[PDB]
Parts: C-alpha cells; structure tokens; sequence
C-alpha cells in the first residue's frame, strides 16, 4: 500500500518569486517533522512504513508524503463459511505518541481536491488482483474510544 | 521469636507471627553464581523446609539465628 | 481428503468450517454404510444351522 | 519471481565536472553513492519490503558529468500465475520500476541507448548473457521485453505518471510433472478402464476400480500442493483429475 | 543448535580506572558496550552469520579497569548428528567461542576462576532451568582447545569450547511410530492361521501391512536428517519389516 | 513533561519460554510467563515497580485458540550473597490461558472414534463372507493415515504423551487385537473335522451355555 | 595504548576512505585474494543454489597507512575497523539470492608497511549449474566467481593467494565429499579499450554426493 499523508509545517513556507518561481520542493523525509502515523493492528512488529520516499513541500507549508509499506495486518478469520467466506480485515492507522490534543486525523481529499475520501483508492494502472480473493467494499471512517478521549484512528 | 527475614526490603529484624519459631536459611547460586554469589532466603518456618541437592539449609530455635552471611547474629 | 485439507483450514476453535462439516458429514455417512452393509451381509449369510 | 538483475542507471550531473588537463588526465572517478545524488528507482510491484537494490556500489563519473551506475540486486515480485494450462503453462511475470522520490516533470525515466552502425537504438529487453547464464530447470525464457510506460490518466506530476517495466514471458519445462504426474495416473485410469475384462467370477472388479481410485485421490493430493489456490481456472491437471476421478466412479 | 545463553566476559581496561575519593566513592559504573573496546568474542561454529551477541548490553566498569559484560545471545551453532541410533541417540554438540579480531599474542581467551577453581563447565540454574522437551542434558564440560596447526598468532589458535551432550527422549516417535509400525508388522504372522483358499485374504493382510509399512516410511522420511553416512536405527528397522513383509 | 515525568510505552514482541504440559491436550490450561528486569543495575541504583496489580487487558485481542482465564503480575526482590542491603528486582507476569478444544476434537478425535467404532464391529461380519481381514485392516490404513493428520496437527513433544497420543494408541492397540481375534475367529470356523474333533468343554460352553445366557439375539 | 592512541589518529587524520591506495591515479593496487571453504551448508539442486561458510582473505598494501615502530613504541602491527580505510568492493558474480559483497565489517590487520591483511566471513549463496542425470550418484561442478565491481585491472588487479582454495577449517558435510578444488585468474578484454582488462577470480569445486539417505529411502 501507499500512505498518502499529508499536513501543514508553518515553516516550510517561502516566495517563490525570491527562489526562481521553485513552488514546490521534494525534500528526504528525514529531514522533515512527519507524524508516527503507523499500522497498530499489525501482527509482525512493523509499525512504520518501509520504504521513506521523499516529501513533497509546496512553499505554503502543505507537506504530502506517499510513503510504501508491505504491511502485516491482524484480522479475525470467521470460520464457518470456509471455503465460501468473506472476510472483514481491516487496516487501523493512527500516530502511536500524537494524540488529539497534538494532531487531528482528517480523511484525505480526492485528485481534484474538494471533498474527501472515504475509501481505500486503487489505481488500476497499478493493481493486481489476487485470484483467491473479491474486493466487495472498502470504506474508511474515523473511529474513537469513547473511554479515551485522547483517541482517533482512521481505519481501512 | 525474632528472625531475619527477606521478605522485606530492606533486610528486617521482624518476630514471627504465633506458630512459627524456627529461623531457617535457604542458599543456592543460580545465574549469577560468580558476580553476586549464593542467593540469600531468609525468614519464619513452623518446621525446617525441605532441601535438594544444591540448596544450603540452616534452621534454628533461637532469635536471630539466620543473619545475611555478611552478618553477625 | 482430510489430509489433504488439513493444511488448508485455520487452526481456531471458536467454529467449524461447512467445509469440515461436509467432511464429517460423508465421513459418518460412509462409517454408517459399512455398519449396514454388515448387517446386510451378516443376514444373508445367515442359516437355521445358527438362526431361528 | 525471485530474480538476480543488475540495475544500470546513467544520468548526467553537471556538478560532477571537470576539466581533466586541468587535473592530470584523470578520465573517469570512483564515487560511493552516499556522497552522489541517486535516483532512488524501485522495484513497486515487491513482494518482500525490499524496493532497492542490494549493494550500493559506486558510481562510475566522467568528466562530462557522465554517471553510471550498475548495482546488483535480488529482487522479489509479484507475479500471478495463469495455472489453466498446468504443468504446460507459460507465465508473463513482470517488473515495475518507478521514482517514487521525484516526479515526471523533475526527472524522465528512459530506456538505455545503445550503438551498432552509428545509429541510436533503445535496449527495449532484458539483457541476458548468453554464455553465463545458466537456464533455469524449471523455467525457460521465450521473450524479455522491457517498456517504458506512461500513464496518461494521471498528471506528470506525481510519481504515478512514469513506469520502466521489464517483462519475463518464461515457458515451464513440463517433465518431473510428466514423469511423475501424469504417466502414472492415466495408466492407472487405464487399468481402470480395463477393470471391464475382469470376469464378475472374480471378487476383483470393484477392489479395482476403487483401488485406482484411490491411487487417483493420492495424485489430487500431490496436485493440490503444487498450485496456488486461486480460482481464476481450473489447472488442466486438477481438471484431467475430476474428469477422471468422475469416469472411474462411473 | 539453537541456544539462548547469558555468557559473561570479563577484562581489564587500564583506561577506565580512577580513585573512588575523587567520585564520593563510586567504585561501579555502567557504560554502553557500543562505547567501549570490546575483544570480539564469537561464536566460530554458527551456521547463519550471527557471530556477535543479541543484547549489547552495557559493561560494568570498576575502580581498577576491571569489567564485567554479560550479553545474552542467541545462538544457531552448528553439530552434526549422529544418526545410527536414532531415535535413541545422545548428540555431541559444541559452542566454539574465539576471536575473530585479536590473536593470542594480544588476548589470552581463558575460562573463569571461581574460588580459585576454574569454571570448566557450562552454568546451569537447576531451579529456573525449563528442560527442553526432547533432549535431556547429560554433560556440559568447558574446555580451552589450541589448534596446533597454527601459530600463537592467526587469530584461530586459540578457543574456549563448551559442549552440550544431549540425549533424546524418543517418545513421541515411541507412542507415534514406534509401537505403531511394530504392533502393524507382526500381524504378517497372522496370515499363517488363515486359510490357503478364497476367502482366508492371507495376501490381502500381508500386502496391506506392506502399504502400511510404505506409509510409515513416508512418516519417518519427514522426520530423520538427510545424511548419508549411516542410517538410523528406525528406518534400518522399516526395512527389515518391509523385507519380512 | 515539564517536571521530568516521562512516559514511553513502545511495543515488542515478546517470545517467552513457557513451560508447556501436553498432559491434557487439546484440554490444557497453561501459565506463561514474562519475566522483566533491569539487566545492569540493582534496587539501589534502578528500582522497578510494577503500574497494576494485574495486565492491561483492555485491549486484548481474542485469540480464537486460547481464553485468558487469570492474569496477574507479582514484583519479587532478590538477595544474593554479595551485599546485603542490594536487592535485584523483577517483575514477573503471568498469564493462565486454557485452550480451546474444538479444532483437535473435529479433526483427530472424531475419526479415531470412528475406526474403534468400526473395529469393534468386524465381529458382526460372518465369515462365510470373505472380508473380515478387508474391513479390519482398511480400518488399519485409514488409522494410518490418519496418524499422519494427526503428525501433522498435534505437536511432536516428548515432555509428556498427551491425551491424543494415550487415546490414538488405545485405538491401535483395540484394532491390532481386533484382527488377530479375527483371525483366530477364522482359524475356528475353517476347522475342518478330519483333523480337529471339537473337544467336550467348548461345546460345553459355546453351543450349550452361552446362547442361553443371550436374550438378545436371533 | 598511548602510542597506539596516538598512531591510529595521526594516520586516520588526513585519510579518506574513497580514495585508493596509489601514489597516482595510474598505477593499480594489487589485492591478494584467497577463499577459505569452512563449512558447505546446502546444496538446492532445484533452484541450483550453492550455500558456504567462507573467508575471503584479502591482502593489500596502503601506502597512506605507514609508520616508523621506533615513533610509536615499536608497535608493528594493530587491528583497524575496516568501516575506516579503504576496501576493495569484490563481488560474488554467479551469487544467487544472498549477499554480494561482504558485510560483516570486521576489524583488519595493518603493518608498518601498510600491508593489510583483512578475511572477513561471508555466506556465499552461489548459482551452480546442477546435473541431475545421475542422481543420486552425481558429480556437482560449482563455482564461485570474483571480481572487482566498480574498478578495472587497470585501477584494482587481483591475484589469488593459492592456486587452490584452503580446506584446511572444512567441516565434513555428510552428504557431499569434495574430490577437487582450484581457483583460476581470469580476464577479459572488451572492444572499449584494448589496454583495460577486466578480471575475475573464479574458485570451483567438484563435490561427489554420498548415495545412501537416497537409496535405503528411494530406492
Ligand atoms: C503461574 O506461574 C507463576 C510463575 O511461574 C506463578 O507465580 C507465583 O504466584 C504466587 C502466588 O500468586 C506468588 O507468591 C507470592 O509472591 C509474592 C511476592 O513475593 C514478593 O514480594 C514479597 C513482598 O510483598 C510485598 O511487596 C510486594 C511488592 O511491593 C507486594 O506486591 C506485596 O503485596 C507486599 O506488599 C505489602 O508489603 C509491603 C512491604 O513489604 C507494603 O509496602 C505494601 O503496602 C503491602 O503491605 C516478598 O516478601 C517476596 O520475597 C520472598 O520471595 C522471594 C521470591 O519470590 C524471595 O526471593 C525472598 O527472599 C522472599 O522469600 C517476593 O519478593 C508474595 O508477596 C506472596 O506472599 C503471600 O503469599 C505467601 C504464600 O503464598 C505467604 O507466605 C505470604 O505471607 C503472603 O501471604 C500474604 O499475602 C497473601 C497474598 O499475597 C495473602 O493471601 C495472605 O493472607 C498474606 O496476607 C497478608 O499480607 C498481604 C501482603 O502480601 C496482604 O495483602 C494481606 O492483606 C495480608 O495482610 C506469595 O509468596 C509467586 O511469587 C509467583 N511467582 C512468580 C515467579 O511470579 C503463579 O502462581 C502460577 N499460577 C498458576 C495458577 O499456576
Ligand atoms: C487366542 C487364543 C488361541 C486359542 C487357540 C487357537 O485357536 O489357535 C489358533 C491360532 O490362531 C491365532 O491367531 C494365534 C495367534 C498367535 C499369533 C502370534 C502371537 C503370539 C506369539 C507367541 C505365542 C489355531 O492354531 P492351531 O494350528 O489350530 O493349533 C492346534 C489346536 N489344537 C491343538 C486344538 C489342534
Ligand atoms: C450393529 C450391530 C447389531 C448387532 O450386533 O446386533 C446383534 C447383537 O447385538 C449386540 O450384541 C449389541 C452389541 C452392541 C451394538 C452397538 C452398541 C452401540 C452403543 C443382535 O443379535 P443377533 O442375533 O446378532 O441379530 C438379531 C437380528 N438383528 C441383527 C436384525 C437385530
Ligand atoms: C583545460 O585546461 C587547460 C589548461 O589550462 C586549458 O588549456 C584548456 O583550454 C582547458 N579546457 C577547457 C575545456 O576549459
Ligand atoms: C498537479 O497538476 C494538476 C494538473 O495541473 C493540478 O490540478 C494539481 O494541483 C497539481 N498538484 C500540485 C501539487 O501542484
Ligand atoms: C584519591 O584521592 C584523594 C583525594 O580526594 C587522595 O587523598 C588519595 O591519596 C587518592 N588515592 C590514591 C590511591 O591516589
């Protein structure tokens, strides 16, 4: 999967007219403040991503990261159905140490940014299906705890 | 009674509730055999515990028969 | 088959799989044919020399 | 697909120039590429969470800015099986690489040119030395093409707007499936078929038939280890087994 | 061999000594190993590439330079079996500890002393020690080892080994393959009382306890090493009831 | 925060060594354990002490295998020989899980019901009929089959021979003698009388007392 | 050691690690090559994999990493990180799903004379061209190439230490006995220029397997 992440840093901000019209900058991702946004419901011990593409910075401050990952994520198997199931299998994503208080998870916004997106994108030029398994749906909410308030994920 | 005991930290001089009036002492070295020594268990027992063949028992009648080797009486 | 399957399913405990149930299904079916067919063979080779 | 390549990069950095008289006639350098701009170019459709090469090698530089680079890696893929035809299937297996790290309008990803009779010609195939490469004995190559494709559906910038793509048409060679698959099963359905020659005089029909039926069980249950469980087809040899299977019941 | 050990190095580093009355007294300091000379102490006989310890762990520094390391390891050590008696075999399997970096003119690799008698054994706590489940351990001696066909240098000279003989509790192949292939075999015997006539099936009891047989050859090859030196004791036993069959 | 508290929860992956009984398996309860302390210091320079009495397992998966029946976590202090006033701390969690039998009891016990079952029928199958040997000894092969499912599912420990491996050769046991009472069965009914005259006490027993004891049959 | 302290930052301190050990960019530094076979782990004749436990000794002279003993206490001898000086980069060409370098970085000899003596280990994962028509009585042939990745001859030669590999630390397999061994220089001239060889060092192996587990279970 591709994360697609994206915020705001107030100082990654510039005029362009005083860098030779550069509007955007693509910048190690090292080098930047990034959220800890993670797989929990992972069954490895591979929190973060693998693969630290580079950011992209525009001069407004608006930091987009589409970070690659091979992620190992825990689902319950329902087995009474087998062979003739469907499975539910859903991917949980949150900051592991930022909180409400620090960050606010919001949905990401689709090509032509107006509205966002409450499903998990695929881009058939790049997709392959598995042979074994039929995507029905694929949503994304927000999900809270109503005993934590300082809970927020943002589930696949 | 008044038996050492390790059932504290750290090491006390406590007497033993109604019952118990045999200060024991139980010794053996595990893992740390070399750096640290033979563990030191110590305490309050009705009748001696039983011993296997790599514990160092020492039960007594008397207060304070069981002090830290590093210890008097 | 169940051999076969027995790689196949996930090791949980919380439900049989109808594929499982299928198995047992023809598996009972299948013990319940020999118990019959005995029976079957048991009476036709039956004589007065040993039943009345 | 697990496969040895060797990735040959080549870009031009002008601030690795230098005049060489200026300096002694030094042609070419040696430089790590932890000190170099590299374009991280990786493998997207990886099956392991490997997207790079394996040995950062150095690069090659000249005084022209001229640099290349030929790191070795071992890479994983993702390819699909077709078992319609199995054990006689051939697999179109691919590897997709992208530059996640910039986008088309910041670099251009191309094919490497090459030279014969002064002309210019791309290398659209995988390179494949024909004295030192020892064959597979599973998988024969037919065809190794390679593409670079554009994705006009989405804007140049992005890094979804580029692919270089290496493709493995490879043919499998169908013989420890023939010798210990196939034969031995149809000569069994045989014997079954010729369980009709048997006098009923004889208690052996039925331990026959239901004999090779099991030897037939035994094979499905060979079979049923060696393919994936998709469901895009029934692998010719799974089909052969219930059509046989289904026969010998009859 | 996969082992978890706890192996406790111990050395002098003249550059960490200092007087207690100018630190109020500390006589005791941990520093992390990565900040410090360690001598490269490896397991030589590894069969993966994992020659260094798991946990660096972090070295306990005296007044008189003297340290103290115990880093746990995990370790994937190399013995190859002894096949002939299997299942009721006792393997040798050795721990070969070395220098890969320095030689013996540099580092003198010794066992400790311990009340001035060295320690030629592997520690084991008899309380909080979890027998495996398949091995029982006999012996565990320690012994320091020189290769002669070397030289005080060459950094291989010199070895501090620790053995593991193990001898195996063979019962699950006992109540699994064992008995079963056994008790299955000498039903072959039976075929004697059966009538020589259609109907007394002496062919099918015999030809069916060779299937089983076959069977149960097929179990033991997923359960015996792939070495060709001698061959076990279970799988020369299934031959001979398949022979006997 | 701003007085120095810190907080750190990072994750692991914890692969402890659990002292496992097959004595009642699949019916097993178990007590793992996780040991923790601090490696390089004592009580004295680096105390530990633990936030609950018990686990957080507010969290917790279900696992589908194992139900989580106690969990509790104890602090114990050591002494050792060296120093008397330096303890040497651990926290030691417990967690006592009873397995769930339901996938072992469908998959191996069942059918290892089945063939006693049938085995204990091959004495209703006449011998006039020539199958006796046929039906025991395909039960035979069915259990050897089998016994390579099970191989397959049930764990290869030698700690101990579970219920399974009591069970299993129980069943092996019952067929081996199935057969050979078979065959002595056989051996009785083709006795031919030109070398075999009947003796007195069998036609005693077996012709004249025993059907007579029986109601039930024909 | 003061001295030695002193010695190990006095040649480190102007030393770059990217450069090579020549007085000038023509000239080449020849790197003694040498495998030291300990242990042969596997041998998949399905995927036609080679798997060893291996030493590659590797010996070269830098010429920056000199020193007089009489300055430094009569040292003649230290143990350096290799991370820290200059490294040739030989590559295991014919290698297969393992590592092509080496990576374990462990410590190197240096002299007074700035010879180096570094034998890293290394589990070479080779590719082997497998022959299973006499199985499981078969003969298996297979190599090791080596060679320097980014430099030519004319930069980086190579030579090897023996004329055949070092089984001297062999452990005995079980299931392979190996009849002969040798180690070849190669090189090779490429139509770019006639005055640049490329070379390699290829050891192979000619292992005969023991035909027992096969025959008592197979046969
Ligand atoms: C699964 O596997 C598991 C591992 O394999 C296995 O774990 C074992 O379980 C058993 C039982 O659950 C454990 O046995 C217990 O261990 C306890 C810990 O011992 C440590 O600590 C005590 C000190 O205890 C004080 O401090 C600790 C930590 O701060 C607190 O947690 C305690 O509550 C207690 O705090 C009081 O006192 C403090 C001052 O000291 C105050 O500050 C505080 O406010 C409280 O007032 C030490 O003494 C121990 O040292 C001894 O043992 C170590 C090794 O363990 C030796 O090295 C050392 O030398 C000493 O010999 C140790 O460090 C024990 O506390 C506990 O003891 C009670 O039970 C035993 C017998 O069971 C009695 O002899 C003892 O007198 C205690 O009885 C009192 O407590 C029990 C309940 O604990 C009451 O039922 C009883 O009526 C009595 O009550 C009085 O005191 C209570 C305070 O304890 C009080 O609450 C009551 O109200 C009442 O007034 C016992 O020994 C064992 O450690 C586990 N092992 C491991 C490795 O985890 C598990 O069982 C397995 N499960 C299954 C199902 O198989
Ligand atoms: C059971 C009790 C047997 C009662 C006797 C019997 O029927 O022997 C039957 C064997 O029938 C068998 O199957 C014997 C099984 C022995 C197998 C070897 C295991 C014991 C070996 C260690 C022992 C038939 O045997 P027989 O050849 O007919 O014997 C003559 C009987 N007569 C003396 C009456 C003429
Ligand atoms: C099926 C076997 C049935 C059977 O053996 O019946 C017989 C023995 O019956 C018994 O002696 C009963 C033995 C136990 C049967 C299984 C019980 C499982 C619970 C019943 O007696 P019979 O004289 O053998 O047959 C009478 C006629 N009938 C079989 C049609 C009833
Ligand atoms: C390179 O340097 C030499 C020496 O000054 C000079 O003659 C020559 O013109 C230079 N070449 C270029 C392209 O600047
Ligand atoms: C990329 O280009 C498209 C098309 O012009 C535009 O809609 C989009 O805003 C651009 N994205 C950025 C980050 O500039
Ligand atoms: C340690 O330092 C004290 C000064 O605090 C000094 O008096 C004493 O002599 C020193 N000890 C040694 C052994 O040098």
């Amino acid at each position: 999967v591709f994360l697609n992440l994206a915020w705001t840093d107030y100082r990654l901000q510039w005029d362009p007219a005083a860098y030779e019209g550069i509007k955007d900058l693509r910048i190690p991702s090292s080098d930047v403040w990034q959220p800890d946004i993670v797989l929990m419901n992972n069954n490895d011990g591979s929190f973060e991503i693998t693969l630290h593409v580079n950011v992209l910075v525009q001069h407004t401050g608006a930091v987009s990261w589409q970070p690659s990952a091979i992620y190992r994520s825990s689902c319950t198997i329902k087995v009474m159905y087998f062979p003739f199931d469907w499975q539910n299998c859903t991917m949980v994503f949150k900051s592991y140490t930022y909180d409400t208080s620090e960050v606010t998870l919001q949905h990401a916004l689709d090509a032509k940014g107006e509205r966002e997106v409450k499903e998990i994108v695929i881009n058939k030029d790049a997709f392959t299906e598995n042979g074994q398994w039929s995507i029905e749906h694929k949503p994304s909410r927000k999900n809270w705890r109503s005993d934590d308030p300082s809970y927020e994920d943002v589930t696949f | 009674i008044v038996c050492h005991t390790t059932a504290t930290s750290p090491i006390s001089a406590v007497t033993c509730p109604p019952g118990e009036n045999l200060c024991y002492r139980k010794m053996w070295c595990d893992a740390f055999c070399s750096s640290r020594g033979k563990v030191v268990e110590l305490g309050c027992a009705a009748t001696c515990p039983s011993k296997k063949p790599y514990e160092e028992v020492t039960c007594c009648s008397t207060d304070k028969c069981n002090p830290h080797p590093k210890q008097r009486p | 088959f169940l051999l076969l399957l027995a790689d196949k399913v996930p090791e949980t405990s919380l439900s049989v799989p109808i594929i499982i149930r299928y198995l047992m299904f023809i598996m009972i079916l299948v013990a319940f044919s020999v118990i019959l067919s005995v029976v079957v063979l048991n009476l036709h080779h039956r004589s007065p020399n040993t039943h009345t | 697909l697990t496969s040895n390549v060797w990735m040959d990069h080549a870009w031009y950095d002008h601030r690795l120039t230098w005049n060489a008289s200026e300096y002694s006639d030094i042609s070419i350098l040696r430089l790590p590429p932890e000190l170099v701009w590299i374009p991280d170019i990786v493998l997207q459709n990886n099956n392991d969470g490997q997207y790079h090469v394996a040995y950062f090698c150095n690069v090659l530089v000249r005084p022209n800015g001229y640099v290349t680079w030929l790191p070795p890696a071992i890479f994983r893929s993702s390819c699909p099986i077709n078992v319609l035809y199995f054990p006689f299937d051939w697999q179109n297996c691919s590897l997709k690489f992208t530059a996640l790290n910039y986008d088309a309008n910041e670099i251009t990803m191309d094919l490497m040119t090459d030279t014969i009779d002064g002309k210019d010609y791309p290398i659209e195939w995988i390179i494949i030395d024909p004295e030192a490469f020892t064959e597979n004995g599973e998988w024969e190559i037919i065809h190794k093409p390679a593409k670079k494709n554009i994705y006009p559906d989405k804007f140049p910038n992005g890094t979804n707007y580029q692919d270089v793509t290496f493709y493995l048409i490879i043919r499998r060679k169908p013989l420890f499936y023939v010798i210990n698959f196939i034969t031995p099963c149809v000569l069994i359905s045989f014997l079954a078929s010729l369980a009709f020659y048997l006098p009923a005089e004889s208690g052996e029909k039925m331990s026959t038939a239901i004999s090779v039926l099991l030897a037939q069980a035994v094979f499905l249950l060979l079979t049923s280890q060696r393919l994936p469980e998709t469901a895009l087809a029934v692998p010719l040899i799974g089909k052969y087994l219930m059509f046989i299977m289904s026969l010998v019941t009859g | 061999l996969t082992t978890n050990v706890w192996i406790e190095i111990q050395w002098n580093d003249y550059r960490l000594s200092w007087n207690t009355s100018e630190y109020e007294g500390i006589d005791l300091v941990r520093i992390p190993s990565e900040l410090l000379w360690l001598p490269d102490v490896v397991l030589e006989n590894n069969v993966d590439g994992q020659f260094e310890v798991a946990y660096y762990a972090n070295v306990l520094v005296y007044n008189d330079g003297s340290m103290y390391w115990l880093p746990p390891a995990i370790y994937r050590s190399t013995c190859p079996i002894a096949v002939t008696y299997f299942p009721f075999d006792w393997q040798n399997c050795s721990l070969v500890f070395r220098s890969q970096t320095y030689n013996a003119h540099e580092v003198n690799l010794q066992l400790s002393a311990e009340e001035g008698e060295a320690v030629e054994w592997i520690h084991i706590d008899p309380e909080d020690f979890t027998e495996n489940g398949e091995w029982t351990i006999r012996h565990r001696p320690a012994k320091k080892n020189y290769n002669w066909q070397l030289t005080k240098d060459d950094t291989d000279f010199q070895e501090i080994i620790f053995f593991l003989i193990i001898q195996r509790k063979p019962l699950f192949y006992i109540i699994n393959i064992i008995a079963p292939c056994v008790l299955i075999s000498s039903l072959v015997v039976l075929v004697y009382f059966l009538p020589a006539q259609a109907g007394g099936q002496k062919c099918t009891l015999s030809i069916s306890v060779l299937l089983a047989q076959t069977i149960f050859l097929f179990l033991i090859a997923q359960k015996v090493p792939e070495t060709s030196l001698n061959v076990p004791l279970i799988g020369k036993y299934l031959i001979f009831v398949m022979f006997v069959s | 925060d701003y007085t120095g508290k810190i907080m750190w929860t990072p994750p692991a992956i914890f692969k402890s060594y659990c002292e496992i009984i097959v004595t009642h398996f699949p019916f097993d309860q178990q007590n793992c354990t996780m040991k923790l302390g601090i490696w390089t210091y004592d009580g004295t320079k680096v105390s530990i002490s633990p936030e609950s009495d018990r686990p957080d397992l507010s969290t917790f998966m279900e696992s589908g295998e194992w139900v989580m029946k106690d969990y509790r976590g104890w602090k114990h202090w050591v002494y050792y020989t060296c120093c008397p006033d330096t303890p040497y701390l651990d926290i030691t969690y417990h967690f006592i899980m009873q397995r769930i039998p339901l996938y072992f009891v469908v998959n191996v016990i069942i059918p290892c019901l089945l063939f006693s079952f049938l085995t204990g029928l091959v004495f209703y199958l006449p011998t006039d009929s020539g199958e006796k040997m046929t039906l025991s000894i395909s039960v035979l092969l069915s259990l050897t089959v089998f016994l390579l499912v099970i191989v397959e599912l049930i764990p290869s420990t030698s700690s101990a021979v579970p219920l399974i491996g009591k069970y299993m050769l129980f069943t092996m046991i019952f067929v081996i003698s199935s057969i050979i009472i078979t065959v002595v069965v056989i051996n009785t009914h083709h006795r031919s009388p030109s070398t075999h005259t009947m003796p007195q006490w069998v036609r005693k027993i077996f012709i004249d007392t025993i059907p007579n004891v029986m109601f039930f049959s024909t | 050691s003061e001295h030695e302290t002193r010695l190990v930052a006095n040649l480190l301190e102007n030393y770059n690690k990217v450069i090579r050990p020549v007085e000038h960019h023509t000239h080449f530094v020849d790197i003694t090559v040498g495998l030291q076979l300990i242990q042969l782990i596997s041998v998949d004749e399905v995927n036609q994999i080679v798997e060893t436990n291996v030493r590659l000794r590797q010996q070269w002279i830098d010429v920056r990493l000199r020193w007089n003993p009489a300055d430094y206490g009569g040292i003649k001898k230290i143990r350096l990180p290799s991370d820290d000086v200059w490294l040739p980069d030989l590559v295991l060409y014919n290698n297969a799903d393992g590592d092509f370098a080496i990576v374990h970085m462990t410590k190197l000899l240096l002299d007074y004379t700035g010879k180096i003596m570094w034998t890293p280990p290394a589990i070479f994962k080779s590719y082997c061209e497998i022959i299973v028509t006499h199985f499981p009585f078969d003969q298996q042939n297979c190599t090791m190439k080596l060679g320097i990745w980014t430099y030519d001859g004319t930069k980086v030669s190579i030579s090897p230490e023996s004329d055949r590999p070092d089984l001297s630390t062999f452990m005995e397999s079980g299931e392979w006995v190996m009849k002969d061994y040798r180690g070849w220089k190669h090189w090779v001239y490429y139509t770019c220029c006639p005055d640049t060889p490329y070379l390699d060092i290829t050891y192979h192996f000619i292992m005969q397997r023991i035909p027992l587990y096969f025959v008592v279970n197979v046969i």
